């Protein structure tokens, strides 16, 4: 199941001089383009085999739209500066993000497109992606002018058509990177606290796409309750990690097996630790 | 036979850097002494060697994150294991910049009224503890502020305040404390 | 492919 | 405003066994505003050759990056992450432990 999403952040920084801008598209949990204000040369630039073959036409667009997101943003900076009445010596933050959800069969499920200012949610076009949702009053005055330019047919315009579309060339392009699933390698670890307890600790390492289940079964059951569990974060290749760990008596570890859910295993399977 | 007592000195509430013990107080005739921390292992203790540990003493030179949780203690003699103490939370607090504590609508309260108490910080912390202090008697809710009802309020007392704020990926992780705030009658 | 412009809020 | 206090993860990309090369990663993650410190130390020393991923957020609109080295696992060596950030009062530092 598929997605495509493009994020940016425009972060005012009085005295430092104009505002950073960045921003990246990914699909899936892959980037595979990026954007800084701060480059000696900024422009959208490839981070992905499967699009550094697209031809100069498409760098020259991607480039020259993206500035004007640059340009707008860093306007709409000092307007939503207005709207709040704030110092012109404070940093603010407004990140951006549009995106498009397919099914199985490939079509478009659900598109999103938002806006953040400062940390919190400022502006959000609805699950229609024919009417927006203010989080504030300052919020209101921007979608009365988004109500009044008629903007949101031009935003899931492209959201039904282009995301869905290109996501699809993407997606083929990289046929091997993005439709194919790499298992988890795994297995339980040990760690004896004296002669009382022990942690028994599952881990997934190199899988994706990072979607997983991790879970510990006592006797065949959830200790879900009693399961450290950390976020699942990226070993650095392109692949993921997840642990899960459980404090458990001494004599007491076969009892305990650790059940492994991921989109590349045949069937989850099922680990014990190995005396 | 007896269940022990776990307690930290100088408290159980202490601001990071600082020096803890916990000392698992058990009978006299104690030959050994267990101390564990729910839902994650003592990882710790196992550096804290050794008849120090086997007496009941588990001192910590400088919390940090890692320090935090509830423990429990227990003890051996006469060939039995002892009850679980009553557990000891231990906390770190001065993690991040102290909240602010307000009085809605003013700090001034008739008797046997009630007042509106409000912790709010610039950081979007996942809980707050208001604590009236003695040995203090706190409250935790559930960001950017927390609300908490308190009363009724007597003027045969000092009704005193203070507040945190943490990090749902470490509830034993305070804020510095609020300025103290103190109620009127 | 990226959507041509952002919002003027 | 609302800020976000970053969360912490110290760890090789592939198990630990010294002597064999690898890579030390330090990911930070939930924290708002985006300007952060990140260190990898070695022994108390700050290691200057680090690589990042580009700032990137979750669509709960928190930063996150990763801070990364190649590096050779010691018996003895001891690594860590530091992080500054305008919602802590002081450095949050985490050592590696090659079990987490």
């Amino acid at each position: 199941s598929h997605s495509m999403r493009y994020f940016s952040a425009a972060v005012s920084r009085p005295g430092r001089g104009e505002p950073r801008f960045i921003a990246m598209g990914y699909v899936d949990d892959t980037q595979f383009v990026r954007f800084d204000s701060d480059s000696a040369s900024p422009r959208m630039e490839p981070r992905a085999p499967w699009v550094e073959q697209e031809g100069p036409e498409y760098w020259e667009e991607e480039t020259r739209n993206t500035k004007a997101h640059a340009q707008t943003d860093r306007m709409n900076l000092q307007t939503l500066r207005g709207y709040y009445n704030q110092s012109e010596a404070s940093s603010h933050t407004l990140q951006w993000m549009i995106g498009c959800d397919l099914g199985s069969d490939g079509r478009l499920l659900r598109g999103y497109e938002q806006y953040a200012y400062d940390g919190k949610d400022y502006l959000a076009l609805n699950e229609d992606l024919r009417s927006w949702t203010a989080a504030d009053t300052a919020a209101q005055i921007s979608k009365r002018k988004c109500e009044a330019a008629n903007v949101a047919e031009q935003r899931r315009a492209y959201l039904e058509g282009t995301c869905v579309e290109w996501l699809h060339r993407y997606l083929e392009n990289g046929k091997e990177m993005l439709q194919r699933a790499d298992p988890p390698k795994t297995h339980v670890t040990h760690h004896p606290v004296f002669d009382y307890e022990a942690t028994l600790r599952c881990w997934a390492l190199g899988f994706y796409p990072a979607e997983i289940i991790l879970t510990w079964q006592r006797d065949g059951e959830d200790q879900t309750q009693d399961v450290e569990l950390v976020e699942t974060r990226p070993a650095g290749d392109g692949t993921f990690q997840k642990w899960a760990a459980v404090v458990v008596p001494s004599g007491e570890e076969q009892r305990y097996t650790c059940h492994v859910q991921h989109e590349g295993l045949p069937e989850p399977l099922m680990l014990r630790w190995k005396q | 036979i007896p269940k022990p007592t776990l307690w930290a000195e100088p408290d159980s509430v202490i601001t990071q850097g600082s020096p803890v013990t916990l000392s698992c107080q058990g009978s006299l005739e104690a030959q050994e002494y267990r101390l564990y921390r729910e839902k994650k292992s003592a990882s710790w203790i196992t550096r804290i060697r050794p008849e120090l540990v086997k007496n009941g003493q588990f001192r910590i030179p400088s919390i940090t994150w890692e320090h935090t949780g509830r423990y429990g203690c227990q003890y051996y003699s006469r060939a039995r294991w002892s009850e679980l103490s009553d557990p000891l939370v231990l906390v770190m607090t001065g993690a991040y910049p102290k909240p602010t504590l307000s009085a809605q609508p003013s700090p001034v309260v008739t008797s046997g009224g009630r007042v509106t108490l409000q912790c709010e910080s610039q950081v979007a912390f996942g809980g707050f503890i208001l604590c009236k202090e003695e040995h203090p008697q706190c409250l935790n809710s559930q960001s950017s502020r927390a609300i908490f009802s308190v009363g009724p309020v007597s003027p045969n007392r000092r009704w005193s305040h203070r507040c945190y704020g943490y990090d749902l990926n470490s509830p034993y992780v305070w804020s510095s404390p609020s300025d103290l705030l103190e109620l009127l009658v | 492919r990226i959507i041509p412009r952002h919002l003027q809020l | 405003m609302i800020q976000r206090t970053p969360k912490i993860q110290v760890y090789s990309r592939h198990p630990a066994e010294n002597g064999k090369s690898n890579f030390l990663n330090c990911y930070v993650s939930g924290f708002h505003p985006s300007d952060i410190e990140v260190d990898l130390l070695k022994n108390g020393e700050r290691i200057e050759k680090v690589e990042h991923s580009d700032l990137s957020f979750s669509k709960d609109w928190s930063f996150y990056l990763l801070y990364y080295t190649e590096f050779t696992p010691t018996e003895k060596d001891e690594y860590a992450c530091r992080v500054n950030h305008v919602t802590l009062s002081q450095p949050k530092i985490v050592k590696w432990d090659r079990d987490m």
